[PDB]
């Protein structure tokens, strides 16, 4: 298993990497509402 | 349904005015259809709204 070293680095294959945080969407329930193309109405969604 | 006399019309055209003011804000996509064989009630709702 690859292992960190005292930087916050890794060691592949003689160079040094860096693995960056990712920002993604949390797993939660989400309620949006929208405009409607054709009719101009309001839409309301939710997604799980 | 009010009787002859009782002057029902001015009563409808409030109730429709407080209703619209109320609701305004989740009316103003959906619209308002006014039927009937005049559109008086629609000339009250442009009067006051």
């Amino acid at each position: 298993f690859p292992m960190m070293t005292e930087k916050g680095t890794f060691i592949i294959n003689g160079t040094e990497r860096v693995v960056v945080s990712q920002l993604v969407r949390s797993p939660g329930v989400y309620f949006d509402e929208t405009i409607d193309k054709s009719t101009e109405k309001t839409l309301h969604s939710v997604k799980v | 349904e009010g009787g002859p006399g009782t002057g029902k019309t001015v009563v409808a055209l409030h109730r429709v005015a407080y209703l619209l003011y109320t609701y305004r804000k989740q009316m103003e996509r959906h619209g308002v259809l006014v039927v009937g064989p005049t559109p008086a009630f629609l000339d009250h709702i442009g009067r006051v709204l």
